[PDB]
RNA sequence: CGAUGUCGGCUCGUCGCAUCCUGGGGCUGAAGAAGGUCCCAAGGGUUGGGCUGUUCGCCCAUUAAAGCGGCACGCGAGCUGGGUUCAGAACGUCGUGAGACAGUUCGGUCUCUAUCCGCCACGGGCGCAGGAGGCUUGAGGGGGGCUCUUCCUAGUACGAGAGGACCGGAAGGGACGCACCUCUGGUUUCCCAGCUGUCCCUCCAGGGGCAUAAGCUGGGUAGCCAUGUGCGGAAGGGAUAACCGCUGAAAGCAUCUAAGCGGGAAGCCCGCCCCAAGAUGAGGCCUCCCACGGCAGCCGGUAAGGACCCGGGAAGACCACCCGGUGGAUGGGCCGGGGGUGUAAGCGCCGCGAGGCGUUGAGCCGACCGGUCCCAAUCGUCCGAGGUCU
RNA sequence: GAAUGCCGGCAUGAGUAACGAUAAAGAGGGUGAGAAUCCCUCUCGCCGUAAGCCCAAGGGUUCCUACGCAAUGGUCGUCAG
RNA sequence: CGUGAGGGAAAGGUGAAAAGAACCCCGGGAGGGGAGUGAAAUAGAGCCUGAAACCGUGGGCUUACAAGCAGUCACGGCCCC
């Protein structure tokens, strides 16, 4: 047998394939299906992807935003069926893969370090030029 | 009262009714019956199942006579299931449906020689305030001249793990009969690759 | 600690009994296919230098 | 032998 | 993950700014309070001329915490501080508004007064 | 517990172990055969295998990588010009470990030889 | 008295029951709810803080509850050493004095090696009348046992009102226990990157040593983990406790009792999980070998099998256990995938320059999932039944 | 037959604790009856207001060379104060 | 041993005679086996006699369901005379 393959096979019915690629440093908006008694609505959540940890189907990504004065971080399973959609808001240029350090930065200092990723912005805009 | 042998494949999670579900994946089937235990012949009732086929170049002479007496191919392991008497001659995961509750026996991970703290969650000692080389030690083990001995069963360091463990009342989340897979919610004893037994639950 | 000490001398019966498990076991020996000398299995023959049928190292 | 190391004091059973 | 001695910022206009948890009101010997748990605390720091003053022994509900809370959908939320909202023995907010976001767990715990008053439920 | 952990310690701290493997590599590649204890042999196998494979690649980067361990341009030059070319079609398994019969007199250690193959 | 270490604390418990809580009851000046008092019950449980060396006690905030005791006032060859209980010093007090004080005050060396019993673990030996490879019965042990809130029943029974049930039924908790690593969160001694100083290779560029037993810094896979996840306490059957009865005399009535029957506890027995045939009372079932050669015995060659040796292992201190040994994927290498780091070097362009851009998610790359005989488990050796008697 | 008697010898504890700074080693070549331990070479590490060099005190041939390995060296020893 | 004043041991014996073992064998040596000397070589210099504790080799009986100040009394089995 092949235990790794079987795990993949069990996960394949749940694996998502419709979300945009993104990187630590990118600003992003996750439209997340949320329930509130006894209906369910779509609550957007915008912020910077400070972290993505990869474990195949089990990859998860963390988004950080300030919100009415307080910093809020949220962790989403990248293949969660609760994610309606993900919009890429801004491509960010990070020098590392985990951006925990921006927790202790002023807004103006985060802007200085995570300058707009020109190269992948052009990639975005040069896509969407299609039939 | 049904039962099947299997192998722990590994853990993952699925999504069921907008809920994350931690599941262990077990490769259980397929198990041939290799001997049936009858009250007449043996005094009790159980089925000697076999699991995982074996290269005959390793199955010795007295064991080949055992498989052949049942007309089954040589198998790697034989385990019984008490008070189980399947009508067929081969047991498969098709005996478990989603929603059912099972009990999984496995051989737990082996800690080896374990300390009193890792084994029995003893408090240990202080790490400052004058503690002298006793931070992980077990304290007192007794009284004085009365009784002047240590009880049988007083918890001390020693080996820990690599023993038979059974977890009760595990939900069955899914069955994938084409791959012989059995998705059970929770955790199962032992390492990936370990032998497991999956029986119907004794809980109500 | 308070310096644990033996309480009685150990008898010749008890001392030797503890050595119940002290015999050397003799070394595992097999004849070498090329020179028929006796040598430990799974080692290059120290008498002729052969292992796995070939001269491996001059002796 | 020529020199005796002093023995430890007793526990004060006072 | 709030325990006795933990300081919480105060997320309402009660006049209290910092409280120090002195008991977790969750049974006989609970060790931690999370979002939705009521605690007993002491006011360590309050503004002048408040409804509450430094020294009062008040009840509070925890509305946001620094240890991330996990959720049945496999997601998790985590704030920048440990905040609380001061309440009365009937579990209603003793102030008139709430500052900052609060944990959606507060809703199915019946702290619907706080949930409405909050500018964001996350 | 040691569960599923790779690599011996050889009763050396992290930087001493490293230089052991590095000095053993330079020795093996200098001479083509060396005698060591069996454990040290069994571990040098993969350390030297990798260097030889990088030598099969033969680019500047590989030479520079290899040089981090062997540091000797003349020896690295021998590895790239004389050793690598006779392994071009061999897919790993560039070294071998054969165990010896007799032990050391002064500490009882089992010895074994390590050599490059043909 | 040729020494039985003394308070309190910590650690580890274990027992008792005159029971603090939980379960079961009778009486009540018991309407209900809540109490009071006594009876049965030791299964489990019995919180975190302030003060003081304190035991004790008071106090804060909770709780179902914050129980009292024995075990050398349990436990210093287990720790502590704050107090007590040496030598210094001081105050008050006594003494002419030296000095003194259940008066106070500041300080004041606590001994690496376990022989026997005991305890936790792990083997070796022999036995279990033939010898072997499997799979099992369970005599007997051990583990576990806690409990709260809210809702429905129902604002009903009860009550002037306030308040507020029995029984029955749902949901959600605290602590504790076993296992696990999918997620959350740790570590991850060299898996990747950046950085200073210095010495060096080779002048640049690229790099290596050292600054810790990682020089420092940012991350970090497998493993091991809790702060994370799953699950457990039961259900149920049986016998009883106090207590309540049915039928019923002695004793025309009455009586739970003398004949006889029923109800009745978190407790007792079984049930659950775990060990377990040295259970010498050494059990059972399945399969394999087999009447060997030479004088209930001895010595030979074997049989079925076994061990040695070797490559290994989420097994392990050694041992043991488990898998594999060329008819082979066991470890090492190689290859693919995962995963980490986060765009190598070299070259080209831009800038006087530190740099920047591109080639490029590049390069490097532990353990994870697999493939591939490229390397290594070569070749072999030694044991091992002939079955007592009625 | 005892005086924790005196002298000596031999046990037990036991193949046990330990082998005296965690600055660190590896390989090849030589010698030799014998080599992890001696010599030689390459690699690696440690000290460098020293763990380098020169005086004084104290020690008293330990200095150099040849031949040696019983004991001394906490192992070995062909080496050595 | 102690700075010093001072303290203060242990250690006798081959044989009549060295006739003190040429020479050969194993061994690096040590040690041994032969040969040889002697009345005697477990008188061989680690030497007269050579006790005991203590350590070993060989043999007879004995022991792995058993409770012990170790013996004593009884009977039975086995080995010896
Ligand atoms: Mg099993
Ligand atoms: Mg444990
Ligand atoms: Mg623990
Ligand atoms: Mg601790
Ligand atoms: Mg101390
Ligand atoms: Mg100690
Ligand atoms: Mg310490
Ligand atoms: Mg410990
Ligand atoms: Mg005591
Ligand atoms: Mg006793
Ligand atoms: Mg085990
Ligand atoms: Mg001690
Ligand atoms: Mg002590
Ligand atoms: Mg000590
Ligand atoms: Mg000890
Ligand atoms: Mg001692
Ligand atoms: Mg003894
Ligand atoms: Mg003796
Ligand atoms: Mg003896
Ligand atoms: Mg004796
Ligand atoms: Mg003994
Ligand atoms: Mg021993
Ligand atoms: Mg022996
Ligand atoms: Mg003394
Ligand atoms: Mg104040
Ligand atoms: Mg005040
Ligand atoms: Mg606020
Ligand atoms: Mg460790
Ligand atoms: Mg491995
Ligand atoms: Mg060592
Ligand atoms: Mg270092
Ligand atoms: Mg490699
Ligand atoms: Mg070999
Ligand atoms: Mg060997
Ligand atoms: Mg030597
Ligand atoms: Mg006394
Ligand atoms: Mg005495
Ligand atoms: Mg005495
Ligand atoms: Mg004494
Ligand atoms: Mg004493
Ligand atoms: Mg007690
Ligand atoms: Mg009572
Ligand atoms: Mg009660
Ligand atoms: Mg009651
Ligand atoms: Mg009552
Ligand atoms: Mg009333
Ligand atoms: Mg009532
Ligand atoms: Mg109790
Ligand atoms: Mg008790
Ligand atoms: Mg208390
Ligand atoms: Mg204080
Ligand atoms: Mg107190
Ligand atoms: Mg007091
Ligand atoms: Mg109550
Ligand atoms: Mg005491
Ligand atoms: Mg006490
Ligand atoms: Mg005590
Ligand atoms: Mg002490
Ligand atoms: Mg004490
Ligand atoms: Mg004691
Ligand atoms: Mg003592
Ligand atoms: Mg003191
Ligand atoms: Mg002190
Ligand atoms: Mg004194
Ligand atoms: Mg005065
Ligand atoms: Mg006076
Ligand atoms: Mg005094
Ligand atoms: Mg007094
Ligand atoms: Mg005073
Ligand atoms: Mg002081
Ligand atoms: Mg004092
Ligand atoms: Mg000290
Ligand atoms: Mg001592
Ligand atoms: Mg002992
Ligand atoms: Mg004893
Ligand atoms: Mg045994
Ligand atoms: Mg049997
Ligand atoms: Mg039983
Ligand atoms: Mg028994
Ligand atoms: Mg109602
Ligand atoms: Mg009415
Ligand atoms: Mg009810
Ligand atoms: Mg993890
Ligand atoms: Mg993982
Ligand atoms: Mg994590
Ligand atoms: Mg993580
Ligand atoms: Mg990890
Ligand atoms: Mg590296
Ligand atoms: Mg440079
Ligand atoms: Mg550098
Ligand atoms: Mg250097
Ligand atoms: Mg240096
Ligand atoms: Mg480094
Ligand atoms: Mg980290
Ligand atoms: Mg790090
Ligand atoms: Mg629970
Ligand atoms: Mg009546
Ligand atoms: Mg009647
Ligand atoms: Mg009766
Ligand atoms: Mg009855
Ligand atoms: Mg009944
Ligand atoms: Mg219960
Ligand atoms: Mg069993
Ligand atoms: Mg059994
Ligand atoms: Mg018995
Ligand atoms: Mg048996
Ligand atoms: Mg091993
Ligand atoms: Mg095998
Ligand atoms: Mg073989
Ligand atoms: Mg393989
Ligand atoms: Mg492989
Ligand atoms: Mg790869
Ligand atoms: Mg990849
Ligand atoms: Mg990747
Ligand atoms: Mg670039
Ligand atoms: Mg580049
Ligand atoms: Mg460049
Ligand atoms: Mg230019
Ligand atoms: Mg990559
Ligand atoms: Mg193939
Ligand atoms: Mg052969
Ligand atoms: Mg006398
Ligand atoms: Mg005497
Ligand atoms: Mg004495
Ligand atoms: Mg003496
Ligand atoms: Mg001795
Ligand atoms: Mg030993
Ligand atoms: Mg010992
Ligand atoms: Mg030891
Ligand atoms: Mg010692
Ligand atoms: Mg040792
Ligand atoms: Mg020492
Ligand atoms: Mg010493
Ligand atoms: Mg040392
Ligand atoms: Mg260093
Ligand atoms: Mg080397
Ligand atoms: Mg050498
Ligand atoms: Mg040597
Ligand atoms: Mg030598
Ligand atoms: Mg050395
Ligand atoms: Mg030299
Ligand atoms: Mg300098
Ligand atoms: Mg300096
Ligand atoms: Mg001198
Ligand atoms: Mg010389
Ligand atoms: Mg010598
Ligand atoms: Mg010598
Ligand atoms: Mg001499
Ligand atoms: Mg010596
Ligand atoms: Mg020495
Ligand atoms: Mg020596
Ligand atoms: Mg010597
Ligand atoms: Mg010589
Ligand atoms: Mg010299
Ligand atoms: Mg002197
Ligand atoms: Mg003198
Ligand atoms: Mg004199
Ligand atoms: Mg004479
Ligand atoms: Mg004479
Ligand atoms: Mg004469
Ligand atoms: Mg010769
Ligand atoms: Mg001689
Ligand atoms: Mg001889
Ligand atoms: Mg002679
Ligand atoms: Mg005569
Ligand atoms: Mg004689
Ligand atoms: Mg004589
Ligand atoms: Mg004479
Ligand atoms: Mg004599
Ligand atoms: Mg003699
Ligand atoms: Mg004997
Ligand atoms: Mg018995
Ligand atoms: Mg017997
Ligand atoms: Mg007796
Ligand atoms: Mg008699
Ligand atoms: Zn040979």
């Amino acid at each position: 047998m092949n235990r790794g393959a079987l795990i993949k096979l069990v996960e394949s019915r749940y694996v998502r394939t419709d979300l945009p690629e993104f990187r630590p440093g990118d600003t992003v908006r996750v439209s997340y299906k949320v329930k509130e008694g006894n209906r369910t609505r779509i609550q957007d959540f915008e912020g910077i992807v400070i972290r993505i940890r990869r474990n195949g189907f089990n990859t998860t990504f963390t988004v950080r935003k300030v919100s009415y004065g307080v910093g809020v971080e949220r962790i989403f399973p990248l293949h969660s069926p609760l994610i309606q959609k993900i919009d890429i808001v801004q491509r960010g240029r990070a020098r590392r893969a985990k951006l925990y350090f921006i927790r202790n930065l002023s807004d103006r200092e985060i802007r200085r370090k995570l300058r707009a990723d020109r190269k992948r912005i052009d990639q975005d805009r040069a896509a969407e030029r299609a039939a | 009262m049904k039962g099947i042998l299997g192998v722990k494949v590994g853990m993952t999670r699925i999504f069921r009714d907008d809920r994350a579900v931690p599941v262990t994946v077990i490769l259980a089937g397929p198990c041939p019956v290799v001997q049936r235990r009858t009250p007449e012949k043996d005094g009790y009732t159980a089925v000697q199942l076999g699991f995982l086929p074996q290269n005959p170049k390793r199955v010795n002479r007295p064991l080949k006579g055992h498989f052949a007496k049942a007309g089954v191919e040589p198998v790697r392991i034989l385990r019984e299931i008490r008070d189980f008497n399947p009508e067929g001659d081969t047991v498969t995961v098709e005996i478990f449906k989603p929603g059912e509750r099972v009990d999984v026996t496995g051989t737990s991970k082996g800690r080896g020689f374990a300390g009193v703290m890792k084994r029995w969650n003893f408090a240990g000692g202080p790490d400052s305030h004058g503690a002298h080389k006793i931070h992980r030690h077990p304290g007192s083990i007794g009284n004085r001249k009365t009784p002047g001995r240590v009880y049988k069963g007083k918890k001390m360091a020693g080996h820990y793990g690599a023993e038979r463990v059974t977890v009760m009342n595990l939900e069955v989340v899914d069955v994938i009969p084409e791959e012989n897979l059995l998705l059970v919610k929770g955790a199962v004893p032992g390492p990936n690759g370990g032998l497991v037994i999956v029986r119907e639950t004794k809980k109500a | 600690a308070k310096h644990p000490v033996p309480k009685k001398k150990t008898s010749k019966a008890r001392r030797d009994a503890r050595r119940s498990h002290h015999a050397l076991t003799p070394p595992t020996l097999v004849p070498c296919p090329e020179c028929k000398a006796m040598k430990p299995p799974h080692t290059v023959c120290p008498e002729c230098g052969y292992y796995a049928g070939r001269k491996v190292l001059e002796v | 032998p020529v020199y005796i190391p002093q023995p430890r004091p007793p526990h004060p059973r006072l | 993950m709030i325990q006795p001695q933990t300081y919480l910022e105060v997320a309402d206009n009660t006049g209290a700014r910092k409280i120090m948890c002195i008991r977790v009101l969750k049974g006989s010997n609970a060790k931690y309070a999370t979002v939705g748990d009521v605690i007993v605390a002491s006011v360590k720091e309050a503004i002048p001329r408040g409804a509450v003053k430094e020294g009062d022994v008040v009840k509070a509900v925890v509305v946001r915490t620094k240890k991330e809370i996990k959720r049945p959908d496999g997601s998790a939320i985590r704030f920048d501080d440990n905040a609380a909202v001061i309440i009365n023995n009937q579990l209603e907010p003793r102030g008139t508004r709430v500052f900052g976001p609060v944990a959606r767990e507060l809703r199915e715990k019946g702290f619907m007064k706080i949930v409405s008053l909050a500018p964001e439920v996350l | 517990m040691r569960h599923l952990k790779s690599g011996r310690k050889l009763n050396r701290h992290s930087s001493h172990r490293l230089a052991l493997y590095r000095n053993q590599a330079k020795s093996l590649l200098t001479h083509g055969r060396i005698t060591t204890t069996v454990p040290k042999a069994k571990e040098l196998r993969g350390f030297v295998d990798h260097l030889i494979h990088l030598a099969k690649r033969g680019d500047l980067h590989a030479r520079r990588l290899v040089l981090r361990d062997l540091q000797d341009v003349k020896l690295v030059r021998k590895l790239f010009d004389e050793i690598a070319p006779r392994y071009r079609d061999r897919q790993g398994g560039y070294t071998r470990v054969l165990k010896l019969a007799e032990r050391r007199r002064g500490d009882g250690a089992p010895l074994a030889l390590v050599e490059l193959v043909e």
